[PDB]
C-alpha cells in the first residue's frame, strides 16, 4: 500500500535478511583463502595447457 | 416453482434452460439483473414462465457458454462481431475484453497482407553449404544464394564464398513489435550501433 | 485474479454441501450441482486451495465426529462402531470424489500429489485409525479376540476380518499400515503363544501326539487366516508355527518316553 | 515512518558486515606471496580464424566438449563451429536480432539464446530430421536478457534486465524460482563449477551470489565503482573474478566475503567486458572494450600478458572447458582461438 | 424396476434419449455417474424424469456419438475448442487425446500455413544440368541455380560447375511432428556431425 511507501518495507526486510546471513556466514581469513587458492592453482598449474606448454602434436590445433 | 433454481428462458423465441448460478457467474451481465426477482422485470411465457428476451438465440449461446465456464466459444459460422454486439447488449466487460481481443486478432491476421519477414544472411563454405542448406532451420525459407569473388584461397574454398540469404514469416501484425525502453538496453544499442 | 468474491460465494455452499453429505443429507442437494460447482471452482485455477479445503474439512469431520464417537464407544462393540464409521466415511467420500472428479483428474496430476481419495483415506488412517487411543485400543482388542478364539472361544470372526481389511485398505503405501498396527503385534503374540504351546506339549505328550497336535494347530491357523485375517498373512504365520513348534524342537522330538523316533 | 528504523537496522547490520570483513581483512597472502615466480611472459598465438561471422559477435561460449563453441552475432545468427576444423557445425538464424547471450547445454544438445527480444529461446540441436528446431522460448523476463547459463538440459538460468535471474525448468518454460536482489538490472552471470551457487552482476555494481536451491542471495559483494560487466566463477566454485566498465578487475571469495585481489593498470582505461580463468585459474583473461584483451596473473595481479589481435573490441571470452585453448568473441566479426 | 434400458438426458434443456449401455460404455464419464441410481443424484426434469444438465446440446452431439461408437466427429462448423471443453466437463479422459491432437494439427497447419520446407542442394555440370532439372522429382520445386567456376575440367562441364538448390513443401502435423532419437541413433548422429 502507498501509506507504507508502496510497502517498500519488504525491500528493507530482504536487504536486512541478506546482511543477517552475511553476518552469520563466517569469514575465513583472507590470507587463508589466498593460500587455499594458490594450493589449488599449483595443484593444477602443472597441467594447465595455457601455463604448461602442450606438445606441438598434442593440441587439437596442429593435428 | 416457489423457487427458481434452473430457470427456463426465451431468447428470440427459443427455450434455454440453465441454472441461475451459471447466469449469476459475474455481477455485470444484463442476465444477472434478470435473475434478480423483482416486479420491475416481469416478462415471461404464460405457458412455462420462460422469460421473453428479444435477443438472438444463436449469439446468446456463446455468451451462455462463457457464463458457464468463463470462456466464450463461437462456432465457425457465427460472426464474432454479432456475438460482440449481443454481449454488449448483455453488458459483460471482461467477456467483451476478450471479444475485442479476438476481433483484433482476426483483423491483424487479415492485415498480415504485408507480412513482415525477418531476413538473415547466413554465410557458409561451398563445402559446408550443402549441409547448411540441408540442415537449414525448420521454419525458415531459403531466399537466395550468392557466390562472391574471394581473395583468400582464390575465389573459392572460402568461408565468405557463399552468402545464403534466408527469411522466416512473422505474423507481426497480431504479434506487435516488441519495442520498449530499457535504459541499459538503450545504452547497449547505441554503443553497438556506432 | 479479481475473482475472489464469487469464489467464496461458491466455496461456502460447496463446503456446506460437503458437510451435508458427511452429515448424510442427500435430500436437499443434487450431484451435478456440486459437480459443476467444483469444476468451475477449478476453472479459476483454484485447484490447490480446494485441495487444501477438502483436506481440512474432512479432517474436521473425522476428528470432531468420528474419532470422538469411536472413543465414546470403546466399551460397546468398539470394533463394530469403528467399522461402521469407516464405511460411512467411505461412502461419503466416494460421492465427494464423484463431485470433484476434476481436481482428482487434472489438479492431482498437475501437482503430482496424492489423489482426492488418497487424501481421504490418508486422513482417515491418521486422525482416527492411527490415532493413539483408537489405534492401540483396536490393536489390543484385536489381539484379545484372536487369543480368546485361540484359547478355544467363539468370537466375532467377521469383526476381526473387518479390522484386518481396514488396516489393509487404509494402507496406502502398502502393507506397512497393516504391518505395524496389527500384523506385527498379531504375529508376535502368535509366535509367543506357539512357543509356550510347543514347550508345554513337548513336556506333556508323546512325539506322535505332538505331531498330531501341531498339525491340527496349523490347520486351525489356516482357519483363523481365512475366517478373520488376510491371505497375505497366511505365509508368515504358518512359517511361525514351523519355527516355534518344529524347527526349534527338532531333535528333542527324536526321543520321548515310549513314542520317540526310536520307539 | 518505520523505514527510518529499517534503514538504521540495515545500516548497523551492514556496518557490522564491513567490520566482519575487516575482521577477516588480513594481509592477502597472494601478493604477500609475491616471492612465488609469476607466470612470466606467455607468447600467445592465434590458431583459428572463425571469420564466418559478418556482424558484431556479442556472446561466445564453448561447449562442454571443448570442441564445439557457440557464438552469437549482433545480426541474429548463432554459429556452432568445430573449433579444430573451422567448419560451422550449424548456423541458426534468430527470430530476433540483437542477441546478447548464447548458452550451450552441458550435454551439448541444447543451445540457449536471448537478447533485446526479452525471451530466451532454446534450440534443440539434436533432432531426427537433422534440422535445428527451437525447443522452448522462455518469456517473462521483461528486462532484456544479458547472459544465460544452463543448469541442465532441462534447467537454465537467464541473467536478464528487470533485476532478475529467474531460473527456468525448460520443459514447462516457467521460472520456478525468481531472484530479485539487484537494484540495477542484472547484466552478467557465472555458474559455480559446483553448480549450486551462481554469481550475478548488475548495473548497481553489486555482485550477488545466489543459492540456486531456494532462490536466496547467498552473499553480496562490492568494490567495483560501477556496473559489473562479466563474471567468471573460479574453477573451485568458491571464488570468482569480475570486470566492469572501469579498467579494474576484482577477485572475490565466498568464504572471505570480500574482494581478495584487484587487477587494474594506469595504461588501461576501457571497461572490462569479459573475464575468464585458465585451466587452473592462475591466468585471469579480461576482455576489454579496448581493441585487445589482456591476461592477468590471478594470484599475483601483474601484467601476465596481452592478446594483441583483432581490429575491433573484444566483446566475449571463453576458454575451453578443458582449458586447452581460448576463443575471443569480438566485434570485428571474427572469433580467434588462442593457444 | 427403476432401471430403464433407455436414459433421457436434458442437455441444456434438450432431451437426449440413449441406451444406458451406450452411456455406460466407460466408467469415467460424468454421464456414467448419472447412469447408476444413487442418493447423490436428486435433481431431474420432472416433465419426463430427465436429468437436467446445464451444458451445451450442440457440443453434446459429438460426445454422444463417440460414447455410442467410440469415435469423435466434429463438423466443419462446430468449434473444436467448445467440444473439447464440454468433454473436459463430462470427464472422459480417452477422447481428450483425440480432440487435442485434432486441434493441434489444425492450429499448427493454419499457423504454419508456411509449412516446414525441406531444402536440398544438388550439384551438376552444365551438361547434366538440363537432365536433372527436367527430371526433378515430382513434388520438388526448383528454387535457385548458381554457376561456380569449376576447379577441374576447365571452368565448365564439371559437377562443380553448377549448383541447383531445390525444395519441397511438407505437412507439419498431418505427416506428424515427432522426433524419437535412440541411443545408437544418437551415436550415429554424433558420428555424422563430426
Amino acid at each position: 500500500m502507498a501509506s507504507n511507501n508502496t510497502a517498500s518495507i519488504a525491500q528493507a526486510r530482504k536487504l536486512v535478511e541478506q546482511l543477517k546471513m552475511e553476518a552469520n556466514i563466517d569469514r575465513i581469513k583472507v590470507s587463508k583463502a589466498a593460500a587455499d587458492l594458490m594450493a589449488y592453482c599449483e595443484a593444477h598449474a602443472k597441467e594447465d595447457p595455457l601455463l604448461t606448454p602442450v606438445p606441438a602434436s598434442e593440441n587439437p590445433f596442429r593435428e | 416453482g416457489s423457487v427458481s433454481k434452473w430457470v427456463r428462458l426465451n431468447v428470440g423465441g427459443t427455450y434455454f434452460l440453465t441454472t441461475r448460478q451459471t447466469l449469476c457467474r459475474d455481477p455485470k451481465s444484463f442476465l444477472y439483473r434478470l435473475c434478480q426477482a423483482d416486479p420491475d422485470l416481469d416478462s415471461d411465457k404464460d405457458e412455462t414462465g420462460a422469460y421473453l428476451i428479444d435477443r438472438d438465440p444463436t449469439y446468446f449461446g456463446p455468451v451462455l457458454n462463457y457464463l458457464r465456464h468463463g470462456k466464450l466459444v463461437i462456432n465457425k459460422d457465427l460472426a464474432e462481431e454479432g456475438v460482440l454486439e449481443e454481449a454488449e447488449f448483455y453488458n459483460i466487460t471482461s467477456l467483451i475484453k476478450l471479444v475485442k481481443d479476438k476481433i483484433r486478432e482476426r483483423d491483424s491476421k487479415t492485415s498480415q497482407v504485408p507480412v513482415k519477414h525477418v531476413y538473415r544472411v547466413l554465410q557458409c563454405q561451398e563445402e559446408e553449404l550443402t549441409q547448411m542448406v540441408s540442415t537449414m532451420s525448420d521454419g525458415w525459407k531459403f531466399e537466395q544464394l550468392v557466390s562472391i569473388g574471394s581473395s583468400y584461397n582464390y575465389g573459392n574454398e572460402d568461408q565468405a564464398e557463399f552468402l545464403c540469404v534466408v527469411s522466416k514469416e512473422l505474423h507481426n501484425t497480431p504479434y506487435g513489435t516488441a519495442s520498449e525502453p530499457s535504459e541499459k538496453a538503450k545504452i547497449l544499442q547505441e554503443r553497438g550501433s556506432r | 485474479t479479481m475473482d475472489e468474491k464469487y469464489v467464496n460465494s461458491i466455496w461456502d455452499l460447496l463446503k456446506n454441501a460437503i458437510q451435508e453429505i458427511q452429515r448424510k443429507n442427500n435430500s436437499g442437494l443434487s450431484f451435478e450441482e456440486l459437480y459443476r460447482n467444483a469444476y468451475t471452482m477449478v476453472l479459476h485455477k483454484h485447484g490447490e486451495k480446494l485441495y487444501t479445503g477438502l483436506r481440512e474439512v474432512v479432517t474436521e469431520h473425522l476428528i470432531n465426529k468420528v474419532r470422538e464417537d469411536v472413543l465414546n464407544s470403546l466399551n460397546n462393540n468398539f470394533l463394530q462402531t469403528l467399522n461402521q464409521a469407516w464405511n460411512d466415511h467411505q461412502t461419503a467420500m466416494v460421492m465427494i470424489r464423484d463431485i470433484l472428479m476434476y481436481m482428482d483428474r487434472v489438479y492431482v496430476q498437475q501437482n503430482n500429489v496424492e489423489n482426492v481419495y488418497n487424501l481421504g483415506l490418508i486422513i482417515f488412517r491418521d486422525q482416527v485409525v492411527r490415532y493413539g487411543c483408537i489405534r492401540d485400543h483396536l490393536r489390543q482388542t484385536l489381539l484379545d479376540m484372536i487369543a480368546r478364539e485361540r484359547k478355544g472361544e467363539v468370537v466375532d470372526r467377521g469383526a476381526i476380518r473387518n479390522a484386518c481389511q481396514m488396516l489393509m485398505i487404509l494402507g496406502l503405501e502398502g502393507r506397512s499400515v497393516y504391518e505395524e498396527d496389527f500384523e506385527a503385534p498379531f504375529l508376535e503374540m502368535s509366535a509367543e503363544f506357539f512357543q509356550m504351546e510347543s514347550q508345554k506339549f513337548l513336556a506333556e505328550n508323546s512325539a506322535s501326539v505332538y505331531i498330531k497336535k501341531v498339525e491340527a494347530r496349523i490347520n486351525e491357523e489356516i482357519e483363523r487366516v481365512m475366517h478373520c485375517l488376510d491371505k497375505s498373512t497366511e505365509e508368515p504365520i504358518v512359517k511361525v508355527v514351523e519355527r516355534e513348534l518344529i524347527s526349534k524342537h527338532m531333535k528333542t522330538i527324536v526321543e520321548m518316553e515310549n513314542s520317540g523316533l526310536v520307539h | 515512518s518505520e523505514l527510518d528504523q529499517l534503514r538504521q537496522e540495515a545500516e548497523q547490520l551492514k556496518n557490522q558486515i564491513r567490520d566482519a570483513r575487516k575482521a577477516c581483512a588480513d594481509a592477502t597472502l597472494s601478493q604477500i606471496t609475491n616471492n612465488i615466480d609469476p607466470v612470466g611472459r606467455i607468447q600467445m598465438r592465434t590458431r583459428r580464424t572463425l571469420r564466418g561471422h559478418l556482424a558484431k559477435i556479442y556472446a561466445m561460449h564453448w561447449g562442454t566438449d571443448s570442441r564445439l563453441l557457440v557464438s552469437a552475432s549482433q545480426d541474429g545468427k548463432l554459429i556452432i563451429w568445430d573449433s579444430y576444423t573451422t567448419n560451422k557445425v550449424h548456423a541458426i538464424p534468430l527470430r530476433s536480432s540483437w542477441v546478447m547471450t548464447c548458452a550451450y547445454a552441458p550435454s551439448g544438445n541444447y543451445v540457449a539464446c536471448g537478447g533485446l527480444d526479452n525471451i530466451c529461446s532454446i534450440y534443440n540441436l539434436k533432432t531426427r530430421e537433422g534440422n535445428v528446431r527451437v525447443s522452448r522460448e522462455l518469456a517473462g523476463h521483461t528486462g532484456y536478457l544479458s547472459c544465460c547459463r544452463f543448469l541442465d538440459d532441462n534447467q537454465i538460468v537467464t541473467s536478464s534486465g528487470d533485476t532478475t535471474c529467474a531460473l527456468w525448468d525448460i520443459e514447462t518454460g516457467q521460472q520456478t524460482t525468481t531472484f530479485t536482489g539487484h537494484t540495477g538490472d542484472v547484466m552478467s552471470l557465472s555458474l559455480a563449477p559446483d553448480t549450486r551457487l551462481f554469481v550475478s552482476g548488475a548495473c548497481d555494481a553489486s555482485a550477488k551470489l545466489w543459492d540456486v536451491r531456494e532462490g536466496m542471495c547467498r552473499q553480496t559483494f562490492t568494490g567495483h565503482e560501477s556496473d559489473i560487466n562479466a563474471i567468471c566463477f573460479f574453477p573451485n566454485g568458491n571464488a570468482f573474478a569480475t570486470g566492469s566498465d572501469d579498467a579494474t578487475c576484482r577477485l572475490f571469495d565466498l568464504r572471505a566475503d570480500q574482494e581478495l585481489m584487484t587487477y587494474s593498470h594506469d595504461n588501461i582505461i576501457c571497461g572490462i567486458t569479459s573475464v575468464s580463468f585458465s585451466k587452473s585459474g592462475r591466468l585471469l583473461l579480461a576482455g576489454y572494450d579496448d581493441f585487445n584483451c589482456n591476461v592477468w596473473d590471478a594470484l599475483k595481479a601483474d601484467r601476465a600478458g596481452v592478446l594483441a589481435g583483432h581490429d575491433n573490441r573484444v566483446s566475449c571470452l571463453g576458454v575451453t572447458d578443458d582449458g586447452m585453448a581460448v576463443a575471443t568473441g569480438s566485434w570485428d566479426s571474427f572469433l580467434k582461438i588462442w593457444n
